[PDB]
């Protein structure tokens, strides 16, 4: 069976420029590869079959050549809807096998976050969490003290306007033990690490 | 005028193919076609001239190139059940112009090959009672059990092919139509004269030509393997 | 014109069945062949069988071995997957697609039924220059949920957060927004809508 | 697809025969009209490029842009005629770019003239071997049809014209067999049929 790794991984680009990705094959399956679209959570549809046709509506910006174990697609000129996860697949042999894919985000200047500190509730102490919200920052660390770098608990999770990622780590009978919980974040547009009480 | 190959031909799925069309004319416009029951001549791909083509009606699934004014090729990457039609290539002074097309091109794409199977020929001489009633003699012959309808039957008389008196069934009898790939069966008959008939130096010979497998595929199958062949059976003119 | 759905969706805890349908219109049925693959949070993509709809022929994938069953109905014109003793990490969108131009192309595919591999309901507490300010918590199962701004009259400034697992295998969110000021969170399976201030 | 040209056609030998296509929801301009028998691609019959009239033999193809129809007269048609025949409209840049544009296609099915019908069965021995017998129904007048085997068993062919050129003579002929026993010479045949000889 045929392992189709593909690169580069997942890149970055802005809209109108030749920005190409790259499907490495294990085996020999000659012009057997088909390049796939699929949008962040909906139906993937195909693109380029045989590894340089394409289907019938696909415009003429999408473009894929290659042959035998190196295949390249080039979306040459991109645009606002060309704009999400691809990948590769190859129909020489069963089982079929695809690549994980290339996720393609809105490329812009470093954006600096927007760091916010939220005290848990009394309706949820009555059952607490400390809240972080890095607001709007680009691109894509965060340490938590309540001062110890209590590690094991926390967990974390392109806005439509301006390209900018919002994040948010949040952590969860030692709460009240403690008086200071501050937040703290790295990056590189805030430069420096930027970082309440009990009442 | 428009030459185009091969006019029959089996290829198992997943295979890839070129069907060629050429043409001395010097026509500027080609364009291929896949014609269907119920659905007409749809157009998979065109060219206006050297080094120019577009995409048709159907184009998915098929691909072709224009490097010579001449030549029109047409691939199949990877055959599919849904690709099995009869193909025909034309060529045309220009898009407005009207296109003169080729013979055609029938594609049969199976998935396994132990389907194809080469027909069995006989031929039956005329009843008595006919030529003492018409004073004409029917000869009918059988090509049956052949897979798929890539056959072409021809009648022979003294080695010499004839055209007066014959008439050949237009398409064939599945033997066993409860079935998606049943084998075929195709009639014909050929009328002469009793006087004809009754010449014993007369020598009546039908003759099937198949398209089944080429040499370049695998026969993994029991019996003999279904090369293209010709399947004939012979009749001599009898006096009594 | 040509399309593809692929059943409602199922939920399963480990050890059971379950059957996926994929509804085919579009050109003739028994010209086509589908092919179910699925692809789980944070993997690759992985096929896992297919069917010839003319001749009935199947042929899986071997890690699936003895696990998975595709049955193409040639009448009512789709296609069955039925994936047995449910490991516990058969969490993935289940995808079928077609390949009808091409043989073993996936010509186009399905929406995506999903399966992860017991209710109950949430809990929404509040979060009290710019002041953001949101609703969060609690634990739920299973999917989906989703809040809105003051019944939806704004989508600038309100950034809600994709469900994060916890511990316990049952999943809470984050849902901020950047005058009165309320969510509205809702979650479908369990008729839970609280809209807190 | 924006050609408007319909199904199966029968008129007996000696007939003018009238074809036709409509086009509107379009301006086209020039008019072709093809003829395709089975296993052979489709012939050129008559090509215009304006509304007018042209007649070359027995064919004649008119257009008139103003009512958007065209059709094609066969007069004096011989079975030979019997085709499927296809219209073909281009020169309008709005529909398909201008190319050709064909009719799903008309079929056609000229009707031998059979003087002095003769219907009979006749049975049919192998010239070497296989012990299998056919029966040949000919013979018989053209409004005569031959209905398809009912049983799987048995299976009989569409009635098929031939012509003995050397002397201008016609006959539909279809033939009948199968290798169950209790199938016989004046078995097969048993639908539709008139006086004939066994």
């Amino acid at each position: 069976d045929i392992q189709m790794t593909q690169s580069p991984s997942f890149l970055s680009a802005s809209v109108g420029d030749r920005v190409t990705i790259t499907c490495k094959a294990s085996q020999n399956v000659a012009d057997r590869v088909v390049w796939h679209q699929q949008k962040p959570g909906k139906a993937p549809k195909a693109l380029i079959y045989s590894s340089s046709h394409r289907y019938k509506g696909v415009p003429s910006r999408f473009s894929g050549s290659g042959s035998g174990t190196e295949f390249t697609l080039t979306i040459s000129s991109l645009q606002p809807e060309d704009f999400a996860t691809y990948f590769c697949q190859q129909f020489k042999s069963y089982p079929l096998t695809f690549g994980q894919g290339t996720k393609l985000e809105i490329k812009r200047t470093v954006a600096a976050p927007s760091v916010f500190i939220f005290p848990p509730s009394d309706e949820q102490l009555k059952s607490a969490s400390v809240v972080c919200l890095l607001n709007n920052f680009y691109p894509r660390k965060v340490q938590w003290k309540v001062n110890a770098l209590q590690s094991g608990n926390s967990q974390e999770s392109q806005d439509s306007k301006d390209s900018t990622y919002s994040l948010s780590s949040t952590l969860t009978a030692d709460y009240e033990k403690h008086k200071v919980y501050a937040c703290e974040v790295t990056h590189q547009g805030l430069s420096s690490p930027v970082t309440f009480n009990r009442g | 005028g428009v030459t185009q190959t091969p006019k029959f031909q089996v290829l198992k799925t997943g295979q890839s193919m070129t069907l060629q069309c050429a043409q001395d004319m010097n026509h500027e416009y080609m364009s291929w076609y896949r014609q269907d029951p119920g659905m007409g001549l749809r157009l998979i791909h065109y060219s206006v001239g050297a080094g120019i083509t577009d995409q048709g009606e159907v184009p998915n699934g098929y691909a072709v190139s224009r490097s010579t004014t001449e030549d029109f090729p047409l691939r199949l990457l990877s055959a599919a059940p849904s690709q099995t039609s009869v193909y025909f290539c034309a060529s045309s002074q220009g898009p407005f112009q009207p296109q003169h097309f080729g013979d055609g091109t029938r594609l049969s794409i199976l998935e396994d090959l132990k389907n194809v199977f080469p027909p069995e020929v006989a031929v039956f001489e005329p009843s008595e009672a006919e030529i003492s009633h018409t004073q004409k003699a029917t000869l009918v012959c059988l090509a049956t059990g052949f897979y798929p309808d890539h056959v072409e039957l021809s009648w022979w008389v003294n080695g010499k092919e004839v055209h007066s008196g014959v008439s050949t069934d237009p398409q064939p009898l599945k033997e066993q139509p409860a079935l998606a790939d049943s084998r075929y069966a195709l009639s014909s008959r050929l009328r002469v004269s009793a006087t004809f008939w009754q010449n014993p130096r007369n020598h009546f010979r039908c003759q099937v030509q198949f398209y089944g497998l080429s040499e370049n595929d695998e026969w993994t199958q029991d019996r003999a393997k279904p090369v293209t062949q010709i399947v004939s059976a012979e009749a001599w003119g009898r006096a009594d | 014109q040509v399309q593809l759905v692929q059943s409602g969706a199922e939920v399963k805890k480990p050890g059971s069945s379950v059957k996926v349908s994929c509804k085919a219109s579009g050109h003739d049925f028994r010209l086509t062949y589908i092919h179910w693959v699925r692809q789980a949070p944070g993997q690759g993509l992985e096929w896992m069988g297919r069917v010839s709809a003319g001749s009935g022929n199947v042929k899986y994938n071997e890690k699936f071995k003895g696990r998975v069953t595709i049955t193409a109905d040639t009448s009512t014109s789709t296609a069955y997957m039925e994936l047995s003793s449910l490991r516990s990490e058969d969490t993935a969108v289940y995808y079928c697609a077609v390949s009808y131009y091409s043989y073993d192309v996936l010509d186009y595919w399905g929406q995506g039924t999903t399966v992860t591999v017991s209710t109950k309901g949430p809990s929404v507490f509040p979060l009290a220059g710019t002041a953001a300010l949101g609703c969060l918590v609690k634990d739920y199962f299973p999917e989906p949920v989703t809040v809105s701004w003051n019944s939806g009259a704004l989508t600038s400034g309100v950034h809600t957060f994709p469900a994060v697992l916890q511990s316990s295998g049952l999943y809470s969110l984050s849902s901020v927004v950047t005058q009165t000021y309320i969510c509205n969170v809702n979650h479908k399976p369990s008729n839970t809508k609280v809209d807190k201030k | 697809e924006v050609e408007q040209d319909p199904g199966p056609l029968s008129v007996p030998e000696g007939a003018i025969v009238s074809l036709s296509c409509t086009y509107s929801n379009s301006a086209f301009q020039y008019f072709m009209w093809y003829r395709q028998y089975s296993r052979k691609g489709p012939e050129l019959l008559m090509y215009t490029y304006s509304s007018g009239n042209k007649e070359d033999g027995r064919f004649t193809a008119q257009v008139d842009k103003s009512s958007k129809y065209i059709s094609l007269f066969i007069r004096d048609s011989q079975p030979s005629d019997s085709a499927t025949y296809l219209c073909a409209m281009s020169g309008d840049l709005n529909t398909n770019a201008g190319k050709s544009t064909f009719g799903d296609g008309t079929t056609l099915t000229v009707k031998p003239n059979i003087q002095n019908p003769d219907p009979a069965v006749y049975q049919l021995r192998d010239s070497k071997s296989s012990d299998k017998s056919v029966c040949l129904f000919t013979d018989f007048d053209s409004q005569t049809a031959v209905s398809q085997s009912k049983d799987s068993d048995v299976y009989i062919t569409d009635k098929t014209v031939l012509d003995m050129r050397s002397m201008d003579f016609k006959s539909n002929s279809a033939v009948a067999w199968s290798a169950k026993s209790d199938f016989a010479c004046a078995n097969a045949f048993a639908n539709s049929i008139i006086p004939e000889d066994t």
